[PDB]
């Protein structure tokens, strides 16, 4: 039927090229009323929202208004979730503030985001520092939604992990710093692994302090969930070349590419469960004065594509198609590989060295050990696979035998 | 310290316990 | 400096409006210029949220006041205002709703209330709880949504507190079968019922409750704010501990102190330095306030010298000032009122506090179940595991001494875990921890379930996991929970293993004794082991945990820890047909392989001469009981005789 693309990003996109998108994403005759329209969000005010939601609900009673923007930001989160929540419709968080992940959402709220969970980026976060032989972590939250339930997923993946994890004092950011009562904090975090779980400012914030105050290093590695790098189009200049940004989405993943794949989820769902609701698209008047059969919870096991889109309780991608990139030299997210719905499928094995991180880095302490196979000395054996990793004790060699001769 | 200095030989000293049930035989 | 608010019903806007006209300015002494401003609510919730979003954050104001009761929203809950100042870390005075999950600071950045939410709901009932002694009590919150914030602070007091409930978990919301739980709960430790629910769950378990006949003594009932309201009386019993907060019904009192507080909030504000507008909210402006971390800060993790309820101590999460209450009780819907807490500790009031149970007294709260699970666990010395000769029927026979000898029927395997996994055929066992039960069971009545457990370890906490978190396993495990507090097994207390739960009157001192075949500690064979000095014991032991103490015997732990098996019959079978060669246990069962086989020389070599102890709950009615029953036992000739009949039998 209609799909309300309203598109509130930044960036000036040609909409004409949205109404064609009907065809090759389930083209089917059975939707009648099919009123595909396109917005461009100028004004970032939750007022201009809200009008532009009041005008498109009397526009015939528009249902499943897909939203999206291109920055990540608390207030649309919670907006969408209050629309969600009172006029009761079937959203898609496809980027910016529509996908934003809260703590606690609202159980009659569809607010449906796409991308990873905080548990799964949490998972993710510590098969990349297992991958890399880094037990010394030291987790900063702050008052942003989802400290607690980031934490307690921590301590619960410590603790099935047998293998050794430095579980350092962790550091909360709730309350403005004044460089008073947290740089003594700061000076006393000696890990390697920095989790940094806070917002962009507040990260370029910690990143000033630690250049003024002598903390950025050539061995701390600074590691940042999708809530900090939100975006593909703002860069920092305090971040240093290195920061392992694990992204939902990037430039790959752009608005479009999400746009067809919730337009043919949301068709198929309405083709599947038209059969109860003939009037599907029911909606309130306007805005003045104004679930048994409907397509509210009826589209989280919708399987477009083959992709594992299906949603939990409160609505997110089980089996997101993320892509974990780097910061490279010249302000640009090098690509370093992504994340199958098995496994961690990591391109890039080899970890770079990176030397010199920032612009002010001469120091250089890294170095390169060769061996060989010998029988006095070490004796080659394999990782142990009942964890797919290993003990401090038995240092992780990068293994480099092929499996046939004529093979590359 | 100054009292348990001079209990170094023990024939018996931690073998006295042993006397509820039967000793080497 | 000018400050907005948002109500629906006129009665609340003439209120506000009285209170900024007159005895403004006389909380503190700064002589304020605020240009108060109200904004009447919208039946629709998207025309509100809009209504504020162009005029509160337009005119920069800096704090707001909901408290109507008939929210557009039909959730009793300002969700638009909100959700809509959230993002300039506007504190919205959430004094309309009680719910818990609101008032957390995780998913609101700045919401405030002045009223006690669920959660000071549970710190004054457990703040009751621990005045009488009520340690394990059972939950019957029946509410999700904030039941399980309910129940989690409940269950991390009570961890707080140094014990564990019982019943911490719901079953459905609003449900009518609760007549198994609540003929379970009739047979427990205390009658205390906790209710949270709203106003139609808890009715539907209060009338289930009536239809069983559930208003005898002892049953505490703790009631909410809203929860016994308009019809929610008849249902409750008559006598609920009514809770009831100053300024909390009246709502021309609740907004006044409100105000109040707001007054003193700008007048700690204006105080300091860094007084800077909010940003304007206007079309493309999305700035974030420099002063809300501070402003959280002097609201609430500073305190308040003056205000309408006079009090200090604020709380440090902006939900309740800790002040006086006026729990008011309701029997038979009178003016009768119980102990109400004054902010700090509970003090009684002129007229004491009334019971329905139908005296006014401390009632029968804390009860002794009468459900006492009597777990079994196979023992060398004492537990002798045999076929039993009957079906379901034991011969209690008698030896030559003067001790009678008396079979339990314990159900559980027949023989070892080698040699059966599991058997459910109620066996005859006979021992001193059988004697010391049977002495228990004829000295105080009570219901006993007695189930031999299936492995024989102890189950110390050197390599266990226990779902990855350090707590007990094998039969110590569910004594900390609550289910099988009395254990008859002469459990050595030496070190950590007894930290948590006090044990009994040692009834012997034997200690530990090494078998020979190492003829003593000072040997160096002994002290390293070779390839045919098997350490045997049963895994997870004392031992283990002597072994861990110890540092001189390291290259003995290397030997001990990878030999140590499960069970123990078939090592004690080993050790007796000339397998083994040092096996570290008590002295009676060494006692009696040299009294039955000859060719064993059996010097003992025990040096430890530690206590046995019955393992028993720390807080629990019965372990006084037990002392007591031992103290009687070593006081009469029944001490010996259990001796010569146990611990030194000869054959």
């Amino acid at each position: 039927l209609n799909i309300a693309v309203l598109l509130g990003h930044s960036h000036d996109v040609t909409e004409r090229e949205l109404r064609n998108l009907w065809g090759p994403e389930q083209a089917t005759g059975l939707p009648l009323d099919v009123n595909v329209v396109a917005l461009l969000m100028n004004r970032t005010d939750p007022k201009s929202l809200i009008t532009h939601v009041c005008d498109l609900m009397s526009g015939a009673r528009i249902h499943g208004l897909v939203f999206g923007d291109d920055t990540d930001q608390e207030a649309v989160a919670q907006m969408l979730d209050f629309i969600s929540s009172q006029t009761f419709i079937p959203i898609l968080g496809i980027h910016g503030g529509a996908s934003m992940i809260m703590a606690d959402k609202d159980p009659t709220s569809t607010f449906f985001q796409f991308g990873a969970s905080i548990q799964q980026q949490a998972t993710v976060m510590l098969k990349i520092m297992q991958d890399y032989d880094w037990h010394v972590f030291s987790l900063v939250t702050t008052i942003f939604p989802g400290y607690r339930d980031f934490i307690s997923f921590i301590k619960t993946t410590v603790d099935n992990s047998f293998v050794g994890w430095d579980m350092q004092n962790v550091i909360t950011l709730d309350t403005s710093f004044e460089d008073a009562k947290t740089q003594v904090q700061l000076k006393k975090i000696h890990s390697s692994v920095i989790l940094l779980y806070c917002s962009k400012d507040e990260a370029v914030l910690i990143l000033s302090e630690a250049r003024s105050l002598g903390l950025t290093g050539y061995d701390f590695f600074w590691i940042v969930p999708s809530l900090v790098s939100g975006n593909t189009e703002l860069i920092p200049k305090e971040f240093p070349s290195g920061l392992i940004s694990v992204s939902y989405d990037d430039w790959d993943y752009s608005l479009e590419a999400r746009v067809r794949d919730g337009l043919g989820i949301l068709t198929t769902a309405a083709s599947s469960m038209l059969e109860k609701f003939s009037y599907i698209p029911e909606a309130k008047a306007s805005c003045y004065g104004q679930p048994l059969h409907t397509l509210h919870q009826f589209m989280v096991n919708v399987t477009w594509d083959g992709k594992d889109l299906s949603f939990t309780e409160e609505g997110y991608q089980v089996h997101p198609r993320l892509v974990v990139i780097v910061l490279n030299k010249d302000r640009e997210w090098e690509k370093v590989g992504k994340w199958e719905n098995q496994t961690l499928s990591l391109r890039h094995a080899v970890w770079p060295r990176y030397k010199s991180f920032s612009d002010c880095e001469p120091d250089d302490n890294h170095l390169s050990i060769v061996t060989l196979e010998e029988a006095p000395f070490v004796i080659v054996e394999d990782i142990d696979p009942l964890t797919e990793t290993c003990v401090r004790n038995t240092v992780p060699c990068r293994k480099f035998v092929k499996i046939n001769n004529s093979t590359n | 310290v100054l009292h348990d200095k001079w209990y170094k030989v023990v024939p018996c000293g931690k073998r006295s316990f042993a006397v509820t049930e039967t000793l080497q035989m | 400096v000018n400050i907005g608010a948002v109500l629906s019903t006129r009665k609340h806007e003439q209120m506000f409006r009285e209170a900024v006209n007159q005895a403004n300015k006389r909380h503190g002494s700064w002589k304020i210029q605020l240009n108060a401003t109200s904004v009447t609510h919208k039946p629709n919730a998207i025309q509100m949220a809009l209504s504020v979003c162009e005029d509160l954050i337009s005119s920069q104001v800096y704090a707001i006041l909901v408290s109507h009761p008939p929210t557009p929203n039909d959730h009793f809950t300002p969700t638009p205002v909100s959700y809509t100042a959230g993002f300039y870390r506007i504190p919205v005075l959430g004094l309309t709703t009680r719910m818990s999950i609101y008032s957390d600071k995780s998913i609101h950045l700045s919401f405030l209330r002045t009223v006690p939410p669920y959660s000071h709901q549970s710190s004054v009932w457990f703040e009751m709880m621990r005045v009488y002694n009520w340690n394990h009590i059972i939950l019957l919150v029946s509410d999700d949504h904030e039941g399980r914030a309910a129940q989690k602070r409940l269950e991390t007091l009570l961890e707080e507190r140094e014990s564990k409930a019982e019943k911490v978990l719901q079953f459905d919301p609003g449900t009518k079968n609760v007549t198994a739980l609540l003929m379970e709960a009739r047979e427990l430790e205390a009658r205390v019922i906790i209710l949270s629910a709203s106003e139609d769950d808890a009715a539907t378990v209060y009338r289930a409750a009536a239809m069983l006949n559930m208003t005898g003594s002892g049953y505490v009932w703790l009631v909410g704010e809203r929860e016994i309201s308009g019809n929610a009386l008849r249902y409750a019993p008559d006598g609920i501990i009514g809770l009831q907060l100053i300024n909390g019904k009246n709502e021309s009192a609740h907004i006044s102190d409100a105000v109040g507080v707001v007054a003193q909030a700008v007048h700690e504000l204006l105080e300091k330095e860094n007084i800077t507008d909010p940003p304007r909210g206007c079309v493309g402006n999305t700035n974030i306030w420099k002063t809300g971390p501070l402003f959280k800060r002097v609201l609430m993790s500073s305190k308040y010298a003056d205000g309408v309820t006079g009090r200090v101590e604020f709380n440090e999460d902006g939900d309740r000032k800790f002040a006086n209450y006026s729990i008011m009780n309701l029997q038979n819907r009178k003016l009768v009122q119980v102990g109400i807490y004054n902010g700090t500790h509970v003090i009684p009031n002129d007229r004491k506090i009334i019971w329905p149970g139908g005296e006014t007294e401390k009632p029968r709260g804390y009860q002794m179940s009468t459900r006492l699970k009597i777990v079994t666990i196979h023992q060398e010395p004492f537990v002798y595991v045999k076929p039993t000769m009957s079906d379901g029927t034991c011969k209690e026979e008698f030896t030559v001494n003067g001790d009678p000898v008396k079979k339990v029927i314990c159900t559980g395997p027949n023989d070892t875990s080698p040699g059966s996994p599991r058997h459910t055929v109620p066996q005859c066992c006979y021992g001193f921890c059988i004697d010391l039960l049977i002495k228990l069971a004829r000295t105080m009545n009570f219901t006993y379930e007695v189930h031999l457990v299936a492995d024989g370890k102890f189950g110390t906490q050197e390599r266990v996991n226990n779902s990855n978190k350090k707590e007990w396993n094998g039969m110590m495990g569910e004594l900390l929970s609550g289910q099988a507090d009395m254990i008859v097994a002469p459990l050595t207390i030496n070190n950590e293993r007894a930290q948590y739960i006090e044990f009994s009157k040692p009834f012997k001192y034997q200690g530990l004794t090494i078998l020979v075949k190492i003829t003593g500690i000072n040997d160096p064979r002994l002290r390293n082991p070779s390839d045919k000095f098997i350490y045997a014991t049963v895994k997870q032991s004392s031992v283990d945990i002597y072994f861990r103490r110890q540092v001189e015997l390291s290259t003995m732990y290397r030997h001990m820890e990878k030999h140590n098996y499960e069970s123990a019959a078939e090592a004690i079978q080993a050790v007796r047909d000339n397998k083994l060669h040092a096996f570290i246990w008590d002295s009676a069962v060494l006692e009696f392989e040299a009294s039955q086989k000859c060719d064993l020389v059996t010097t003992g070599e025990l040096f430890f001469r530690s206590g046995f102890g019955i393992g028993m709950r720390k807080d629990s009615p019965w372990k006084q009981n037990v002392s007591l029953s031992i103290l009687k036992s070593h006081e009469n000739g029944f001490m010996e005789d259990l001796d010569k009949t146990w611990v030194r039998y000869q054959e």
